[PDB]
């Protein structure tokens, strides 16, 4: 995808990551409903209403 | 798709048999000119199942000892291959 | 046991007594903790009584007040000034291979910056006034959510006592959590030691006890370091400020030059050289975040030896950072100076810190 | 029923988190939020009428109504 | 200090040591101006000389910056004397 | 015969069925106090990814 | 790695819910750190304009600055029955044998009682007006310096403005060094672990991971206590409050009685029942060093089994306490009362908590 041999190559340093397992991930569109309704959810104000 | 190989139910007690299988279907749409369907009861066979209830048809209906057989769950019936002929 | 004492902690024989900047920073971390505790002791915030409360009691009414008030302002500059050179230092020294120490020591010049900040923004005279309402058009350019942003920040369409008593508890509140980083600072630090003048792997028969011998040279180095403090102090304590600050605040009246304070002129020079406000927002945040080491994360990189280019380029850093500063301030009369303004940040955006040893690869 | 209920369920809604944080969403909106609070305030309201604020404003502009003519 | 990422690169990268003898000095036997003179003379040159070095790309573009700034001065300075502010 | 007749699809299948997000059962014999225990282990059936 | 963060720490299975009061009074330090930095954030420090900034503006501008403020207080007193009931578990369960985490409890609670008094302070009213009066005479009795020493102390011969100034900035710092101290605690506890209902040394088969399942277990038991703790904040917002504390306090006036907040009634006890000043304060220093156990330092000594007996004893100073407690503000219209708290004192002041070895021995 880069089109280099730019990344120092180590025995055992693949596959290594945070959240998820490498190759048994979703397609990143799956989380496109969870995003906008939690922005729609969060993005509310409140007031108790004291006059 | 892979299921199994057409076979014969047979019940001891009442002594009557009957061949059974699977059978694959879909909503109906337009066909393909270009194709006619493979063997899809038996599939990736030559589809010699139908001679081999044929012949072993006479067996069955006069009466076969077929203690021999696996059941079907708890019931009186139970499952005869349509492999190879049958003739015992 | 004493002995015990000594060997819990050794160090390299290469210390040289540029080393010490850490040990000045602390002294004068501890001296702006403990007058600002003495100062917040007297303190009112608010429009109607801050100016007045800092100049007609805490200097009038106590013995030495004026003293502490003078120690304080006169420690955050050479607090900052004793920061820049600890840096310069990291930097000329390679010591960006310390990772934990160097991410620490950036989150604690950031923090460090918010808190000088906030405590010019307390004595309320003109010029803490109208640099507030500055810093704040900064904020009211953000897309879509600034200006209620800004509402939010203020409480309010203007600066306020409401304002003003909101600094006061970030100012009080921020330093301590600086005091813990500094923990952290040294932690970091006692867990992978000091460089020294040049780079060696030493075992334990090449290594000095820390205690006392270093200790003592913190004193001496310490020493010197405050006399040439408590220079500033009561010969030029007003050195390091702009008389504007000396009137109070006026909401109807805006001065003629709106200048921040010396140590953060730099900032203030890439506002001024970006003509776009949301371009000029975005290129600070990056510049900030580009100090950082927090990237590439799980790819590997190592570090290399530093050599003479990389010194020279260094100086040459310093010197378009302090002729950015001088320039940034000179713009508002002369507009020629744009050229040299420019060119200067242009100059500092574009130096080296780590050379990248990805700069060399073949293609597939 | 409660074996195929159950399998279903399961293999349709909590097995994945893409789904299950939807549901959990809708669960504080549709019930929490928009269920519970909103319920206790309606009842509230509702329970305390002939005394209300409102109520209150109303008869009042209805008696200085009154009293201005005449 | 046992447990510290230095001492682990130490015992990781060099072998066991041998066959080195040191000798040290107590400080009261040893003069404090012993070799105070001829360690600042050395140093003051390899200072100079290294400064020498290392300062000249700074010196050669503060020099093009002072010529810029000379020029805007002046330039300035001939803008407001002739009222074209 | 029916050994070439295996999907991929179908073993991936298979796999999840039995192996994602199920109870398994445990046997240890030896040092279990470096073993995890079963809590752990049943937590790591599944990820937060998926 | 999940599983290492599982197994990062393990505890024992006798953990009963009354292991939760640690998680609780955490919840409440938190709540009062949140509480307290918003108030600090609309609050001025004098005798002018304090009373009415609570009151005026604080309450009635802000949109729920009543609740922020009925939250604090309510959060201060429920912090206090939750650290009592922590202190009653940790006696009952014999855990005076954690040396380190009993000893960093007693000074957090002694930074916790200073913390109330100073925060009661603030609120310029007839009690805490007066409350301050009371407690800095006591401080005047102390041989050869009690005037300097008190006039040091107020910034004169009178609260004042000063003084409000100084206990504002007194109650701003010592609730972070009491986060230190927690997380000394915390550390402590996690060196030696917990005791559970009964004391066992079990092996890493027997141990259970702390992670989730007491992290649930908390979560449950925070939300009961919240649940009670609201039942407080709004419908019962002065309960532990005195309505004397609503008045804008009068330095020429002096309340019919004058009594400190419920958590700190037992201190105040000791000061009625001994008639002597310096006797007095002699008795407080020497309660509360008697609480730590610092000596013997080189001495041997080791802790054994508690029994029966011992938990018997606990009730009955439990009942002292409260009893003694009532009594002292009761003394004030009834003399008779005098012996009944003098009794409760005595037996407060004999109370047994480490039974010692040394009880039983020979003579040469
Ligand atoms: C502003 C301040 C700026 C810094 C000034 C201080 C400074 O430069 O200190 C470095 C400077 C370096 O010490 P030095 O000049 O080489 O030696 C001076 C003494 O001989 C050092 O004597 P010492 O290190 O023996 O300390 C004396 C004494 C500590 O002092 C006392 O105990 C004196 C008070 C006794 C009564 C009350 C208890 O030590 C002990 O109590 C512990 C000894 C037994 C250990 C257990 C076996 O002084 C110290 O480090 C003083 C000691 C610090 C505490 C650790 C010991
Ligand atoms: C003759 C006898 C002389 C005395 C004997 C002697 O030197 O004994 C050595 C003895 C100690 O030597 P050592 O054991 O090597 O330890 C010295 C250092 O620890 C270690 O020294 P080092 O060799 O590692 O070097 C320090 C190093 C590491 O950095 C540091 O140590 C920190 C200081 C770096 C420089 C300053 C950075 C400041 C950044 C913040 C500024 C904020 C300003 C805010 C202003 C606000 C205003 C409102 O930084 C540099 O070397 C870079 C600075 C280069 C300065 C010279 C540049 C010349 C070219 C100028 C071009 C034109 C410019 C425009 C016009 O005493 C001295 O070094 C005393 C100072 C001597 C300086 C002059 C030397 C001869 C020339
Ligand atoms: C809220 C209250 C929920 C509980 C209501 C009472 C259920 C009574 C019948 C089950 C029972 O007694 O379980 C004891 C149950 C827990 O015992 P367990 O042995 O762990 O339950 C699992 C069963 O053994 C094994 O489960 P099972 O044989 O009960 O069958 C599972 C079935 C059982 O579900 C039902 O019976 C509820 C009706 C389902 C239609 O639940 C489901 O299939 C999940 C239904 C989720 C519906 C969500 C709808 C909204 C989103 C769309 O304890 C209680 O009912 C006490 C109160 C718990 C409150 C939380
Ligand atoms: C060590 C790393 C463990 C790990 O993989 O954590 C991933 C961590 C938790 O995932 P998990 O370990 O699969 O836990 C899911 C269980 O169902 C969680 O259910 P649970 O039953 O284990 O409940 C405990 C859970 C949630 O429950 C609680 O924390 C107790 C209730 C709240 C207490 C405070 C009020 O605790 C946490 O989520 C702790 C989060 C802090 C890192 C661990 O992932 C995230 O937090 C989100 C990752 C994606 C967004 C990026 C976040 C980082 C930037
Ligand atoms: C976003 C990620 C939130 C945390 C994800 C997580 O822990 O999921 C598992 C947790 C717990 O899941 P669980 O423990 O029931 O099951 C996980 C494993 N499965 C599903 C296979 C059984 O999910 C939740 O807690 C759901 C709500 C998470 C919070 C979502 C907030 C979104 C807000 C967006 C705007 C701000
Ligand atoms: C908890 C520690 C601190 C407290 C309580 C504190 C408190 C105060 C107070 C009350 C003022 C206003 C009084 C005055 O202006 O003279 C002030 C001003 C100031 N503080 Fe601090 N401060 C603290 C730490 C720091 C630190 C670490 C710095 C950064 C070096 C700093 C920088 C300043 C500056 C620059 C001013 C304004 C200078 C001026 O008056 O012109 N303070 N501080
Ligand atoms: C409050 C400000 C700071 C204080 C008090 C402080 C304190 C210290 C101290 C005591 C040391 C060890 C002694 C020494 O080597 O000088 C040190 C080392 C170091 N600091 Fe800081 N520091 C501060 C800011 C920074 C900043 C902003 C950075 C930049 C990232 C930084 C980076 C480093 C590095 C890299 C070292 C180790 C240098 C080496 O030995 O190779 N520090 N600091
Ligand atoms: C840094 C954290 C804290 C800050 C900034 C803070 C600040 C304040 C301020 C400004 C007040 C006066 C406003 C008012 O009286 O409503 C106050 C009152 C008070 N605070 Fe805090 N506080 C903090 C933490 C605590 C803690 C941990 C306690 C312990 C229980 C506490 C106990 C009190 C009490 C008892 C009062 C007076 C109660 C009353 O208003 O009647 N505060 N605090
Ligand atoms: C700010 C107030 C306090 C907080 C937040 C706090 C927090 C905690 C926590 C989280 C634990 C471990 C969990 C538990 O066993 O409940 C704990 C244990 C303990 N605390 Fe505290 N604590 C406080 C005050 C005190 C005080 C005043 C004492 C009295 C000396 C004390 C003595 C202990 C003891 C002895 C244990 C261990 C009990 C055992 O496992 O046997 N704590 N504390």
């Amino acid at each position: 995808i880069v089109n280099r041999s730019t990344f120092f190559v180590v025995k055992g340093h693949k596959n290594k990551g945070l959240i998820g397992i490498a190759g048994a991930r979703h397609n990143p569109l799956v989380w496109l409903p969870t995003l906008a309704l939690g922005g729609v959810w969060a993005w509310r104000w409140a007031s108790a209403g004291t006059i | 798709m892979n299921h199994e190989r057409p076979w014969v139910f047979l019940n001891k007690v009442t002594g009557k048999w009957g061949a059974c299988g699977w059978q694959p279907f879909w909503k109906a749409t337009s066909q393909s000119l270009n194709y006619i369907p493979d063997n899809f009861i038996a599939l990736r066979t030559n589809g010699s199942w139908v001679r081999n209830l044929w012949q072993s048809s006479k067996v069955l209906d006069r009466g076969l000892n077929a203690s021999g057989y696996p059941t079907v769950g708890t019931t009186d019936w139970v499952r005869i291959p349509l492999d190879a002929p049958l003739e015992a | 046991n004493k002995i015990s004492l000594y060997r819990s902690y050794s160090t390299t024989i290469l210390l040289s007594p540029a080393y010490s900047l850490g040990f000045c920073a602390s002294i004068f971390i501890v001296i702006q903790i403990i007058s600002g505790y003495i100062l917040a002791s007297n303190y009112i915030a608010s429009t109607n009584e801050s100016f007045n409360i800092i100049h007609n009691v805490i200097m009038r009414e106590l013995d030495t007040g004026w003293l502490i008030r003078f120690n304080h302002i006169n420690g955050c500059a050479f607090l900052f000034i004793v920061i820049y050179m600890h840096i310069y230092r990291s930097l000329y020294h390679n010591s960006i291979t310390k990772t934990s120490v160097w991410i620490v020591g950036i989150i604690m010049y950031i923090l460090i910056c918010g808190i000088a900040f906030t405590g010019y923004s307390l004595v309320y005279g003109q010029m803490s006034l109208w640099a507030i309402v500055v810093i704040c058009s900064l904020v009211t350019a953000i897309p879509f959510i600034g200006n209620k942003l800004l509402i939010l920040i203020w409480g309010g369409n203007i600066v306020s006592s409401v304002t003003l008593q909101r600094i006061f508890c970030i100012h009080y509140l921020l330093p301590l959590l600086l005091i813990l980083f500094i923990i952290i600072h040294l932690y970091n630090l006692h867990n992978v030691n000091s460089t020294g003048d040049n780079y060696f792997i030493n075992n334990r028969y090449d290594r000095i006890n820390f205690y006392p011998l270093l200790l003592i040279r913190d004193v001496f180095i310490g020493s010197n370091i405050l006399i040439i403090y408590n220079i500033f102090v009561y010969y030029y304590s007003d050195l390091f400020g702009h008389p504007d600050n000396y009137v109070p605040a006026n909401p109807l009246v805006t001065p003629s030059e709106i200048m921040p304070e010396f140590y953060l002129l730099p900032f203030y020079a890439l506002i001024r050289a970006i003509p776009h406000k949301v371009l000029g927002i975005i290129i600070m945040v990056l510049f900030l975040l580009s100090l950082t080491n927090l990237y590439p994360i799980y790819f590997i990189r190592f570090y290399n030896n530093i050599n003479i280019l990389q010194r020279s380029l260094l100086l040459l850093l310093l010197l378009d950072l302090v002729i950015a500063s001088k320039l940034c301030l000179l713009i508002n009369h002369y507009e020629s100076f744009y050229l040299l303004l420019i060119l200067s940040i242009l100059c500092v955006l574009s130096h080296h810190i780590y050379n990248t040893s990805f700069n060399f690869s073949n293609s597939i | 029923m409660l074996a195929n209920f159950s399998r279903f369920f399961y293999k349709t809604f909590l097995q994945s988190n893409a789904t299950l944080i939807p549901l959990t969403l809708v669960f504080t909106y549709x019930x929490x939020x928009x269920x519970x609070x909103x319920x206790x305030x309606x009842x509230x309201x509702x329970x305390x009428x002939x005394x209300x604020x409102x109520x209150x404003x109303x008869x009042x502009x209805x008696x200085x109504x009154x009293x201005x003519x005449x | 200090e046992g447990h510290s990422a230095y001492v682990a690169l130490e015992q990781r990268v060099n072998t066991r040591q041998k066959g080195i003898i040191q000798r040290h000095l107590s400080p009261y036997d040893v003069d404090i101006r012993g070799n105070g003179f001829r360690q600042i003379y050395r140093l003051g040159m390899q200072k100079i000389r290294y400064f020498g070095l290392i300062g000249t790309p700074c010196l050669l573009v503060a020099g093009a910056y002072r010529g810029i700034w000379v020029f805007c001065e002046r330039l300035e300075d001939e803008r407001y004397w002739s009222n074209a502010l | 015969e029916q050994l070439d007749a295996i999907s991929r699809e179908d073993l991936i299948r298979v796999a999840h069925e039995y192996f994602y997000d199920k109870d398994p059962v445990v046997a240890v014999i030896g040092d279990t106090d470096n073993v995890p225990e079963y809590d752990a282990l049943r937590a790591v059936t599944y990820s937060v990814d998926l």
